[PDB]
């Protein structure tokens, strides 16, 4: 690999333009709709009211 | 000591019936948590009427999240079928209350009481 | 075969829904949630679909 | 002759990219119109690029929504494709833009070179 390492998740905060670290942020500033992470409505309540949702729902 | 009540929200605030656009319920243990899943960015408050005992929380009456124009966009309740809760449901239940609106970038504050008798 | 009501609200006032309406009674809107009252879902009106699976308002399809 | 040109936003506003989390795109006509279903309760203002000509919006080339803090909320572009749209086509588009912005209870605000030449 090029890279010493990778990121492995997309920053939520940077795909509403709420991330202020640029570079420096430790997730993802590009979208990449295979490495975004789990959705916290689907998880927590085993559902999700966004029919595009982009964040992984995840089952037992 | 007599266990004394702290009432966060005035009457209107308890009895008001509210709307959900993208409904969330979860029953946990003895508690039910309900939040919009709509709601994003807002500056949230969490508000709660309760029992004390020894300076701890001890009964949950109702607990509410208001945005500043007043506006409730989630509660936890207890669940009639149930005899009753601890502090560890309550904690459990704004645990997961609290998530949901941070995950929803909503800036989550909890009132000074709450603060004061659940930690 | 007598109706007791003059007229009535046919249309559940969505600024009301969400705590943004100060008319109470006076409002030309219901104030209460009839979900065979809620107004048409603009997003499924213009654009023909809608990303909310609870979405409360109505989605008609082009007549 | 060459017209004037109006740029109410930056280069980098221009060509920043941006995300819906409920996409929503109509293309009406030689334009395409696209806002985030999700973004409720914010004031928000349209600035856009174009030429002008007879004291009017000639050929749009970009419209944008921003929140306060700069963020793209919503946007009327060209088709790639067309050289070719009125100001009524420019029109129609802002109050399908501006309609579904409004009853996601925004409050929409256009800028003054919108305003002067277009609505
Ligand atoms: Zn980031
Ligand atoms: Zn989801
Ligand atoms: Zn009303
Ligand atoms: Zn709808």
């Amino acid at each position: 690999s090029h890279m010493s390492g990778e990121k492995t998740v997309v920053c939520k905060h940077w795909l509403r333009g709420l991330c202020k670290k640029g570079d420096q942020c430790e997730f993802l500033h590009e979208y990449d709709m295979t490495k975004m992470s789990e959705c916290y409505f689907y998880s927590k309540f085993g559902e999700c009211s966004n029919k595009e949702c982009p964040f992984l729902h995840i089952d037992p | 000591p007599a266990s004394r009540y702290i009432t966060d929200m005035t009457i209107e605030e308890l009895s008001r019936d509210w709307f959900m656009l993208m409904p969330k319920q979860k029953v946990e243990g003895p508690l039910c948590i309900r939040i919009d899943q709509a709601i994003m960015d807002k500056n949230i408050m969490l508000k709660a009427n309760f029992s004390v005992i020894f300076d701890r929380l001890e009964t949950l009456i109702l607990l509410r999240a208001f945005t500043e124009e007043g506006a409730i966009v989630g509660e936890i309740s207890p669940l009639p079928s149930f005899p009753g809760h601890t502090i560890e449901d309550v904690k459990n239940a704004i645990g997961v209350l609290i998530g949901g609106l941070e995950w929803n970038d909503n800036t989550v504050r909890v009132s000074k009481t709450l603060q004061r008798f659940a930690w």
